[PDB]
């Protein structure tokens, strides 16, 4: 009875069976990489060829049949033969390996995993004035008791339909999350508040973009201090390490370093004394990172810059957790509401 | 006369080497005494101690070859040859002095005579000797003089001489001679018996004996005074200069030959044997410059084989590659010479990191000095890189052979060339010309290699692709098995794009 | 218009404040830490005291404020005063040592944490044919897309209301959770399918013995054949790393030895080929682990110890993801259904 | 007589332990004709080098004591003591020659004479003498005698004596001597300036001189045939045996004597004079065999006192504890005898494995064989831990002076204490005695430092859970800061439980 869906195991198939079929057995053929050919008839890249017009087929097949594969479940086809040459070596070796494989399709053919029905392992909460239908259910994100939903590893199958709230708000810590929300913010400030659960994953994300790019809705997000923070919040404008389905303009809240130390313009958020003992001074090798980032060039572009090394200045940094023990009250009815109208965040 | 006071100048400085120096005077003339006429030869080679308190060796030599026509056997071994009668056939043999050498050291330390045998050709019986010589008014002494019963269709030539040397300082370098005149002559039989009792067999490995070197009459551009004399003090009748101008010489035509006379500014209808000794003179300066005459004809020469060569050193060396060559005739100072040139590789051949080199000089092998040789130089100062070499150690042989009436040698008697330009190139381009066959074998075993590679590869990879771009098709699981194989060997014939095989490995 | 909730906000504080206060100005008195008394009046027990009888009024204060404290956010109460002598230290130093103090009260009041209300950082997904009130809402766990419900750290103040299946069945890897789920298992075989995400988590625990316990659903459980796999299980029955609210008899399913070699008696689920190459073979790092546990009181009581040799003996093990990757079907309708009612698992 | 042939048996084996002696048998002669006639001793030592060849030194003592009567120079320097004359009082002093030795040491090496100087109480002149001796018939001959005028209320002795030695090899041993000495005796002002020219002075640090030694008559159970002949050919009247054993005697009433005339059987009315070799041993016997006597007195002892001690050994270590303890007299063989004890602790004292001993023998150290002392064995023997001493290491020094009339030495004049029983177990009590009270300064110093360690710590947590614990009284933000204060005071209190202070720490 499955809808939306049959969508997809469609689209796929057809709009995919044709662009890797070439057989075309006029003269030799070679597939196309623009991110770089590989032609069959090399040496290096011999190999690498057999490889992915297998691991593709693997795909195309599982497709038709109605299964759900997760990467790893099809790592293992390696080794597919009986032995027809006897040498008197495997497939492939390391999942590595058969990953990067994917990744080569998921261009050729312009479709990314998730797409592709290959489902796989995620995690990241949400919770607001928002309503859904997912396969075959409408459920409302609001009535949920303390719990909360959690998205699924296909994320683009989700149709939305009722909306309320002016901004989403992308926390880090799962245990400041169930803060935020036993407390009420999303529904005091009309917003939906949704956390990852650390670096975020694959599809966390998608959902993000997607509420920021079809809804038109403001995104900001916050975690700690230090270069770790900083960090999250990379992943968030682009994906893991260095396709475009991943946000850019999301927005930085806090904390910032001024937030603890304040500017001669502007007011600082925490006592002198509770700082000595809530800061955790800096680490020599944190500060390698911090030199590392200040080189990436979408940090480079802003006065980003600026607060970058006020850090390598004041070697400190503190813990989200450290802020909200101030209390709820504070951290729901101050932090956030000042810095949001106030403008405080970068961009 | 002058070898009593001054013996290390024609190679017998001290008892040993002199020992190496008869050995290679007996095998050097028992050769040309076959092989140039055209038999088989079957030299055997035995030395035995006879004394051990005063250290006496008995050389002896005796091979299947023509011999000496017994009235001429006095006068080869005790006459003391002043000259080398310039020379007009290829022969084996450095001075002129020679087998005679090697009598004369024997009478000057040891008091026991010189055993000789011979048989010509068709001969009724052997004729013996034993001879001992005067050296103060150089004639030989017959000591005894006989003769016994031929045992059919024999011929021979039995020499028997004793020195004192010394066996362990030249045993390592005796044993050289044996073996590398084996290598460029292996249409011989040779068997060596040392005094110790060690016997040595090597075998005739066939018998496509060469063409023999002819004599032919002497090249104007290389005589002078002393010659010229001689050319006329030994004739018959009364030439006129004219004939005599022509009928004596290579190279000198009717029309040819007149312009000579109008150089050198003589009358060409007078008698020979009224020459002036100024006369003369005038005539041989316009032969030293007269521009345009032809080659000095190589009839007179002989070669190795690019075939003889190979053999030789494949069945010793057993290598995994060999090849040689034979160059067309050059010319130097009024006569003539030829470059022989080859190269082993591989198999059997000793790792080192240097490669080993045989030289040869009208067919006899050079031992001694082989580091101030105008061929020891080539073939260390070429570059064996831009021929394949890839590696620091390596196993390559190389031989190089030089044939003319007129070797340059370099010192006095010292067993090595001298650096004559006009030679050291055609001695180069000669290795040059082998070289480059060695890198073509070595760029065709990257090639063997690299199919093997490939074609081994794929044969690995077609089947898959094949099934994988199979399944594609029908998605239903019936033509599974039937749309594989119309492309695996569809696929399989794509390949006979780049090389052709079919090959079927279990 | 807080219910359920405002229940324990009461009975905390009154069943507390009383047990915690001691005055009694008559003669000098102590706590009783039974698993031992700490008297206030010694010397390396003088500081044990003043941070218990800390970390837990600040606990009872946040506790009538209407506050929701995180762990964390706690340790951040770390010098509470003014330097009032001049030794010309701190109240804690590590967030290790705060944590036992709390652990402590845990036991002198008879409360878990989560009743207390500090909630902590609570991760574990849950669906199936299961009706709840949470909170303020009912929550029906089929209708759930394919998405899923995820528990609340408070797991306490959560009411049952329909239910219906026959068992529960705990899967570790959340990739291969999402696989049961799209194909409907849970609603076939009429279960609940719920999975940790690794380690199991301090209250995704609380909720299985609760069904465990009060509706009388049996518990059967899946992971790796390695040592890391019995280590899953045993924590589900007691709590990671030696109260008595985890659950023993929970049932290990497979992926078990003789699952890959099978016995004499009884078939093996693998084709001798796929073993050859799924096999990941034993780094005797591992070697070691097992020889521990092989030796934990509660492994050495049964024939459990039978399984644990055969792989000290066949240094072999293999990822849930392997069997899988033989293709949901399988997995579904074979090996679940064949297993359990089969009597083919540990107890 | 026997010292002639046998040097080293009183003391003088070599050159330079001779150099030693002589120092320490001038002081001990010196103090003894000061501190026991009641004069704070004013004694200054000297030593010269006046001949760099044979190595000889000067010694030179000078004391404000009494002195000798003129005329009794001779026969105190020149003539040779036979034997001991048995003791009655304590003095210093090992054997029975003495100061005389040092003078006959001297005209054996060298060759020149002994300056003396001496002026009695309440003189009128200054007698100088410069004296040598006739070895072979024992009689001392002047060289100079004569006399100046006293410049007014000076007495004193002086004597300069020259030997040949070693000053390096005995000097640091030397040092120890004036350095000890001065520590039980600081009662005195002592100069000391050796050979190089390095002065010392130590200082009087108080005036309380000690009860001097009284003498007394001999005691019954220590005498024997030699002496009691001696007692009588000494008299001057006619005394009976009953006065004899009376009036001459320590211990003997008329009814306590009566009976030992029943003992050994004699008629009590009898003349003395008149007694023959056996009647007198039949006495010694009964004598030494009798029971009951009393205690042979102790008032011809002397002693340091239980505060010279501490004063001493306070004023040259400056520790952080010290104590002493002076014992009741204890008696053997016919003599009395007393132990005396002390111990310093910690301070300044120098840290190491083992603790130090200084022993004393009537009033003067003992420097050479402390490793065969009844003294070195206690101190070692004794156990440190049932006596406070936790660590590996301290600093302790110990202090056990013996004195008596018949001080018991265990070998042949070697400097060391012989293993008396009776003896060795009141020199232990003794130690103990004090041991006992060095555990009980350090048992109140882990106090002093158990008190500042809690009372410190809780200032510090009284306030915090006071607060706490006030919190949970009242919810509302306002009696946080009343209960606060009324329970914190209130807990302070219930802390004087154990101690009691009050303390301002700002
Ligand atoms: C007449 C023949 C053939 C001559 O053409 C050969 C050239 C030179 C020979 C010179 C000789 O001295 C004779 C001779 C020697 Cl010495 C010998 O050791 C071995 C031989 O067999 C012959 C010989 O038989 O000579
Ligand atoms: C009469 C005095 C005091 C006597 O009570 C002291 C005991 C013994 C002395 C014995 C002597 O031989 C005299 C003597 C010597 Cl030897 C000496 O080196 C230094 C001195 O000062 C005296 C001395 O002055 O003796």
């Amino acid at each position: 009875d499955k809808e939306a869906r049959r969508k997809a195991a469609n689209i796929l198939r057809d709009k995919f069976l044709n662009l890797v079929e070439q057989l075309k057995k006029g003269e030799p053929l070679v597939m196309e990489i623009p991110m770089l050919r590989r032609n069959f008839l090399d040496l290096n890249e011999a190999k690498r060829f057999m490889q992915t017009v297998l691991m593709a087929s693997i795909i195309y097949d599982a497709l038709v049949s109605d299964e759900y594969p997760t990467i790893r479940d099809l790592y293992y086809r390696g080794k597919h033969s009986l032995l027809l040459k006897s040498i008197e070596e495997n497939t492939w070796d390391e999942q590595k390996e058969s990953d990067s494989v994917i990744v080569d399709i998921e261009v050729f053919t312009s479709l990314l995993r998730e797409e592709m029905l290959i489902l796989s392992k995620e995690k990241g909460k949400v919770v607001g004035n928002l309503r859904i239908r997912s396969g075959n259910d409408v459920i409302d994100l609001s009535k949920t008791g303390h719990g909360a939903y959690a998205i699924e590893p296909t994320p683009d199958l989700i149709d939305f339909i009722d909306v309320d709230a002016e901004f989403v708000l992308v926390v880090e810590k799962d245990a400041v999350f169930q803060q935020l929300h036993r407390a009420g913010f999303w529904k005091q400030y009309k917003s939906i508040l949704i956390t990852s659960a650390g670096q975020p994953d694959r599809a966390t994300r998608r959902f993000v973009r997607r509420l920021n790019e079809e809804l038109k809705l403001p995104v900001y997000i916050l975690t700690d201090a230090d270069p770790y923070g900083w960090y999250i919040f990379s992943v968030f404008r682009i994906g893991s390490i260095s396709e475009r389905l991943a946000t850019p303009d999301a927005k930085f809240l806090g904390v910032s370093m001024g937030d603890i130390f304040g500017n001669s313009r502007k007011k600082p958020y925490l006592s002198e004394a509770e700082r000595k003992n809530y800061i955790i001074k800096a680490k020599d090798a944190d500060i390698k990172r911090a030199e590392e980032i200040k080189n990436y060039e979408w940090f480079k572009t802003k006065a980003w810059q600026e607060e970058i090394n006020t850090f390598l200045q004041r070697k400190a940094k503190l813990e989200i957790e450290a802020m909200a023990s101030k209390g709820l009250k504070f951290l729901a009815f101050q932090y956030i509401p000042e810095k949001i109208t106030n403008k405080d965040y970068i961009a | 006369e002058f070898f009593k006071r001054n013996p290390e100048l024609a190679g017998f400085p001290n008892p040993a080497r002199a020992l190496y120096q008869t050995v290679r005077e007996l095998i050097e003339n028992s050769l040309d005494a076959t092989d140039v006429h055209g038999i088989l030869p079957n030299i055997k080679i035995t030395i035995d101690l006879i004394d051990d308190a005063r250290q006496i060796y008995k050389v002896n030599v005796v091979d299947n070859g023509i011999g000496i026509p017994p009235q001429e056997v006095p006068n080869a071994f005790g006459r003391v040859l002043y000259s080398s009668k310039y020379v007009n056939r290829q022969t084996r043999g450095m001075y002129g002095l020679g087998v005679k050498a090697a009598v004369l050291y024997s009478q000057m330390h040891q008091d026991k005579p010189i055993e000789i045998e011979t048989s010509p050709v068709n001969s009724k019986r052997i004729y013996t000797f034993k001879l001992k010589i005067d050296i103060n008014k150089n004639e030989p002494i017959i000591v005894e003089r006989g003769s016994v019963e031929n045992t059919r269709g024999f011929h021979g030539t039995s020499v028997a001489i004793s020195i004192p040397g010394d066996w362990p300082k030249a045993k390592s370098r005796i044993y050289e001679y044996i073996k590398r005149t084996y290598i460029i002559t292996p249409y011989a039989e040779f068997i060596f018996k040392d005094p110790e009792g060690n016997v040595t067999y090597y075998p005739r490995l066939t018998n496509k004996i060469p063409k023999p070197p002819q004599e032919v009459k002497p090249h104007p551009y290389g005589v002078d005074r002393e010659e010229i004399k001689i050319l006329i003090n030994n004739l018959k009748r009364d030439y006129t200069i004219k004939e005599f101008l022509v009928n004596e010489f290579q190279s000198i035509g009717d029309t040819t030959a007149d312009k000579i006379l109008e150089l050198a500014g003589l009358k060409p209808n007078k008698k020979v044997k009224n020459l002036t000794e100024e006369e003369i003179t005038r005539l041989v300066e316009t032969f030293k410059k007269d521009e345009d005459f032809r080659s000095p004809s190589a009839d007179s020469l002989s070669v190795i084989g690019e075939d003889l060569i190979e053999l030789g050193l494949k069945k010793i060396f057993n290598p995994d590659f060999a090849a040689s060559i034979t160059r067309k005739p050059k010319a130097y100072q009024g006569h003539p010479f030829i470059v022989e040139a080859g190269v082993a590789f591989g198999g059997s051949i000793p790792v080192g990191e240097e490669p080993i080199v045989l030289r040869y000089a009208n067919k006899i092998p050079l031992i001694y000095d082989e580091k101030s040789d105008v061929i020891w130089k080539v073939v260390e100062e070429l570059d064996w890189k831009r021929y394949g070499i890839e590696s620091d150690q390596y196993q390559m042989v190389v031989m190089v052979h030089l044939c003319s009436t007129k070797i340059p040698y370099k010192s006095a008697g010292k067993e090595s060339i001298a650096e004559v330009e006009n030679i050291e190139k055609e001695i180069k381009n000669a290795l040059m010309e082998v070289a480059r066959k060695l890198k073509q074998y070595l760029s065709e075993k990257r090639k063997e290699q690299e199919a093997k590679k490939k074609l081994l590869a794929y044969l690995k990879y077609i089947p898959e692709v094949s099934r994988s771009l199979a399944t594609f098709l029908a998605s239903g699981n019936k033509e599974l098995v039937s749309k594989y194989q119309n492309e695996i060997s569809e696929g399989l014939f794509k390949l006979i794009s780049k090389k052709l095989d079919l090959i079927n490995i279990e």
